[PDB]
């Protein structure tokens, strides 16, 4: 739903990389070259950002007010 | 002297409902409406 | 809540160890004077959720949490049903860490 | 002109167009 | 990868053996086993192969 | 609901002893130390340190159940050496070695940092 | 059709044009008993020792 | 004295305005309803883009382009398949050849 | 106990041709689970596994 | 990755050749160490990412 | 009894700083249902301190 | 909820991924399961051996 | 019968990881340090969250959980605080805790990224890792939703909860060429070379070396931000040495009292 704070396996903070990683993919980087420009080497940490599906963007569409 | 305040569905306006009242919003007219959070102590273990 | 008969009627009400005759060993002050527990309130098994009385003085007829269920009250909604009776749905949430015995496929 | 061995990319375009047009519960 | 070759050869010899049983029966030379019809002796030769 | 609280792996209850020596009766000069609220971190360094002692004839450790936080260390020595002092000397020098490893790691840091 | 169909949702070309243009067909089970169906299109409609050479449909 | 598009009555008013336009056989009420409905649709779509102006707008642009680069990466892989057609030997795959 | 039966008219699937007794046309799976099964024999393997 | 069923382009020699370009054993095995003693396990263990589910039958 | 049904806060020992509502109290101990975890522990009655939950100004 | 765009499914508190296809009857979603039967209007010659009949042309 | 004289050699030191080599030690001592890096190294982490208003789309416990996993720079504090269960106070102290505070309301029209910039601490030194690179997203609020809470950070280690685990990943390794044959390859050439392999590209594994023990354990300790990667080490050595000294005191009491 929202990017986990840490990689489940490793312990490494991946919570601050979802916006940076969606911005690099918007730029032109391929998805494997975005993941190490962010500094994610182990493939344990790399599936946090590849596999993440962001649902909170859909849950924010249901405004309580306005 | 607390009147049991509800929040409308479609309006999001607090209404005062005492007993023996119709549940309807004081505006726009809405039959579904929800209750407010508690005032007690909510303490979690960030765990 | 309903009109059970001429002499019988249900109503959302905190029962009291004074008038409500049938009455449980429970904590009724967890629910507020509307007779409905409020969101954010920790509950447990056989805590009173919806206080309800039916007149005979008054019997207790309230609904309780399922034994060993243990959540936090998530949201409470109040409305009317086709018959125009007050009708509420409470939902209770319960966080489940994966302990042992849990099935994974 | 025909479509050859470039065909897995083309077998799935007609599948995607089918599922845009008809959902999954169209038979109901 | 030598085993793969050994296996592919066995399987091709087998698909070939059943083709000849099919030819024989298609030209009426598969004589029935004494105790079975034709479609049972045929199916038996095939399942043996 | 039957989950034990997580501080139960390191916090000692009221009445529990940290460590508990029991003379073993099958062989002469053998003891069993039972450490509470410990695991393979402390049980493995002591055993490997005791196997360096030439006067130690047996050393081992087990964890009887992993849901329970207790290890047993069985030491057997030669008759001129009690296992009480084998276990003590296996800690004194394990400490001296960890303290020396700390001094050396510290000077190697301050030489790596600008050096 | 592949190219027009790749540019759908940019104009308005869709599955109904593939059906109307006479490219795909809805065959069903009592009629499926007299089709001669190929499983993939290249590979079953190429040229070898013949398996059938009279295919009438092909699977998507 | 309270306006009807404030705030959450927007969609319900949209369907009810369509119902009020459809219930009428008079063209004047239908045209007044069509104008009111187009104005309400534009106001609501503007309010909706302004709230989605940030951080949802940013992920729409990335998804729109990720499927775009998949339709690009697919065709380039297909051309790579067509070019690597020199010799296909290796074992671990089989296939039927009947009659 | 038999081979895959002629469920359509004289053939086992619509891909094969009428009166085909060969091994592939009646259920003989000739791949392994490591190579994977062809589409027809995925189906016959399921008919068997049912 | 793509795991459509009947696909002719994917097989295990092809996946294995890719895996060995990222510096792993081509068959997915790795050399694990014991977590309790630290010593290597003499068999190489087959580790990699698989998608698990969590079924609703909690205890 | 006296404190049954009141919100307390465990103020010593391993559960320090943990909030719950007392379910059953005796002269010595009490059963607190903890607010975060899904559990009812039995704590000593002197490790507790009442916190209460009230509103003023009632006008 | 028909032909209705995606902002409006969300303004009515709904999901645009809902397929549809079910009824609400007293606030329960109910599905109608499709029932098969025999084709009508068609002649089928069977053979029950567990009776007095060699053949039977149902229709 | 005595101790060994290990030697250390830092090969790489950055502010995110340390690579060192330890020589002349037993495998048990070298692996037990590895475990002390992961569990028993104290660190500060939010552990008490009182939620005053939460109207986000996330839970109440989803916020508190995501707040416990935010790493806070513990670096010289963490050795001055006390554990909460040992502070002789009632309801947290500046001497056993650090107080945080988040108050966010989305009033604008765009969505709000509640990040860890919003967590305001009361000590200037224990802050979330923002000092000198985005911030750990906590929620995203819409127009009108909010979050007020206050939270408390106390001291702990990774044996209670993983939130108090100071490392990203510890990469222990010894004997890169299979010289001891502690692992036995069925086909030793399908195996890639270690990073540390003093072996040519000709041969596959070192020839078997019958009498020989492990030494030269290669480590690569990577921090998560909370402690500096050479303070994780200097603290694991002291934390282990302190477990042992405590065991020895309790032992001498058990011996003299028998
Ligand atoms: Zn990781
Ligand atoms: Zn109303
Ligand atoms: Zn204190």
């Amino acid at each position: 739903m929202i990017i986990p704070v840490r990689c489940f396996t490793c312990g490494k903070i991946v919570g601050n990389k979802w916006e940076a990683y969606l911005g690099l993919l918007q730029a032109e980087y391929t998805e494997g070259d975005a993941l190490d420009a962010l500094g994610l080497k182990r493939y344990c940490c790399r599936r946090m950002l590849l596999a993440h599906v962001d649902l909170i963007e859909k849950l924010l569409n249901y405004a309580p007010l306005e | 002297q607390q009147p049991m305040i509800y929040i409308c569905g479609e309006c999001h306006t607090e209404n005062e409902i005492k007993s023996r009242d119709p549940i309807r919003c004081r505006e726009c007219g809405y039959r579904i409406m929800y209750k407010k959070r508690t005032k007690r102590l909510v303490v979690f273990d960030a765990r | 809540e309903s009109k059970k008969g001429f002499d019988q009627e249900e109503v959302f009400e905190k029962p009291t160890r004074e008038t409500c005759q049938g009455m449980r060993h429970a904590i009724y002050d967890k629910l507020d004077d509307d007779g409905l527990i409020a969101p954010g309130v920790r509950v447990s098994g056989d805590d009173v959720i919806i206080g309800k009385t039916v007149t005979l003085t008054k019997r207790d007829c309230s609904t309780f949490l399922r034994t060993s269920e243990t959540g936090i009250v998530d949201q409470v909604m109040v409305t009317l049903n086709q018959e125009g009776y007050k009708f509420c749905k409470i939902r209770v949430r319960s966080v489940r860490i994966p302990q042992i015995g849990d099935k994974f496929a | 002109e025909i479509t050859p061995d470039l065909w897995q990319e083309a077998c799935w375009i007609v599948i995607s167009s089918y599922f845009d047009e008809k959902g999954l519960v169209r038979q109901q | 990868s030598k085993t793969y070759q050994d296996i592919q050869n066995t399987i091709k010899k087998a698909k070939q053996d059943v083709i000849e049983v099919i030819e024989k029966a298609h030209n009426n030379e598969l004589e029935p086993t004494p105790g079975n019809t034709l479609r049972q002796t045929f199916e038996n030769q095939v399942n043996r192969i | 609901m039957n989950a034990p609280p997580a501080f139960e792996s390191f916090l000692l209850f009221e009445g529990e002893k940290k460590i508990t020596i029991n003379k073993d009766t099958k062989v002469p000069n053998a003891c069993l130390f039972t450490i509470n609220k410990e695991d393979h971190t402390l049980g493995n360094i002591i055993k490997s340190q005791l196997l360096k002692d030439p006067q130690v004839l047996f050393a081992g450790y087990k964890v009887p159940h992993p849901l329970e936080h207790k290890i047993i260390i069985r030491v057997q020595t030669t008759p001129d050496y009690s296992p009480q002092e084998a276990f003590t000397n296996a800690i004194t020098d394990l400490i001296s070695e960890l303290s020396l490893l700390e001094e050396r790691f510290r000077v190697a840091i301050k030489d790596k940092q600008e050096g | 059709h592949i190219d027009q169909l790749k540019e759908r949702e940019y104009n308005n070309y869709s599955w109904q044009d593939l059906v109307a243009s006479g490219v795909v067909e809805y065959i069903d089970t009592l009629e499926e008993e007299t089709v001669m169906l190929a499983m993939t299109p290249d590979d079953l409609q190429e040229k070898e020792v013949a398996y059938c050479s009279t295919y009438t449909h092909c699977e998507i | 004295f309270r306006k009807a598009p404030p705030n959450y009555a927007m969609k319900k008013t949209q369907l009810l305005k369509e119902k009020a336009m459809a219930e009428d056989l008079g063209d004047q009420d239908k045209a007044k309803q069509i104008q009111d409905q187009l104005n309400e649709l534009e106001e609501r779509a503007e309010a909706l883009d302004r709230q989605r102006t940030k951080n949802i707008s940013a992920i729409s642009y990335i998804n729109q382009r990720n499927r775009e680069w998949n339709i690009v990466e697919s065709e380039k892989a297909l051309v790579a398949e067509s070019h690597n057609m020199k010799n296909q030997q290796m074992d671990p795959f089989t296939r039927r050849q009947c009659k | 106990g038999k081979r895959i039966p002629f469920g359509f008219k004289h053939r086992t699937l619509p891909h094969f041709i009428k009166d085909d007794y060969g091994p592939e046309s009646r259920g003989f799976v000739e791949n392994s689970y490591l190579a994977g099964l062809t589409p027809t024999e995925f189906f016959f393997h399921a008919m068997g596994g049912r | 990755g793509d795991a459509t069923p009947f696909n002719d382009a994917v097989n295990v020699q092809k996946i294995s050749n890719l895996l060995s370009d990222y510096g792993y054993h081509l068959r997915g095995n790795e050399v694990l160490y014991n977590g309790f003693t630290g010593r290597k396990i003499t068999s190489q263990i087959f580790i990699g990412p698989t998608y698990y589910q969590r079924l609703k039958h909690m205890v | 009894n006296e404190l049954i049904g009141q919100t307390v806060r465990i103020s010593q020992g391993p559960y320090k700083g943990y909030i719950g509502v007392v379910k059953d109290a005796t002269e010595s101990t009490a059963r607190v249902e903890l607010h975060s975890t899904c559990q009812t522990i039995s704590v000593d009655r002197q490790r507790l301190t009442t916190v209460g939950s009230r509103r003023p100004g009632g006008m | 909820l028909n032909g209705l765009t995606d902002r409006d499914l969300c303004e009515l508190n709904e999901c645009p991924l809902d397929p549809g296809g079910y009824f609400i009857i007293n606030g329960s979603e109910k599905v109608l399961i499709a029932q098969e039967k025999m084709a009508t209007n068609t002649v089928y010659v069977f053979a029950k051996k567990d009776s007095k009949y060699a053949y039977t042309g149902e229709c | 019968p005595y101790a060994n004289q290990p030697t250390v050699r830092i090969t790489e030191l950055t502010d995110e990881n340390v690579k060192f080599i330890i020589e002349n030690t037993d495998l048990a001592v070298a692996n037990s340090i590895r475990r002390v890096f992961i569990a028993e190294v104290p660190i500060i982490a939010i552990d008490w969250v009182q939620i005053d208003a939460n109207s986000s789309v996330l839970h109440d416990e989803f916020i508190a959980h995501r707040l416990g996993l935010i790493p806070l720079t513990s670096d010289d504090i963490v050795d001055k605080l006390q554990y909460s269960r040992d502070c002789t106070c009632e309801e947290f102290c500046p001497e056993c805790s650090v107080e945080f505070t988040l108050d966010v309301r989305c009033n604008e029209d765009q969505t709000r990224h509640v990040t860890s910039r919003d967590l305001i601490s009361n000590s200037p030194r224990v802050i979330p890792v923002t000092s000198r690179q985005d911030d750990i997203l906590i929620v995203k609020l819409r127009k009108g939703q909010e979050l007020r809470l206050r939270a408390y950070a106390k001291k702990g280690f990774g044996k209670e909860h993983a939130k108090w685990n100071p490392t990203a990943g510890v990469a222990f390794e010894y004997d890169p060429d299979n010289a001891l044959r502690h692992t036995v390859y069925p086909k030793p050439e399908e195996w890639p070379k270690s990073e540390y392999s003093e072996l040519d590209e000709d041969e596959s594994q070192a020839p078997y070396d019958p009498n020989g023990k492990p030494e030269r354990f290669y480590y690569n300790v990577e921090s998560c931000g909370s402690l500096r990667p050479e303070t994780i080490v200097l603290s694991a050595l002291s934390g282990l040495k302190k477990k042992l000294s405590d065991l020895q005191t309790q032992l001498s009491h058990e011996i003299q009292s028998d």
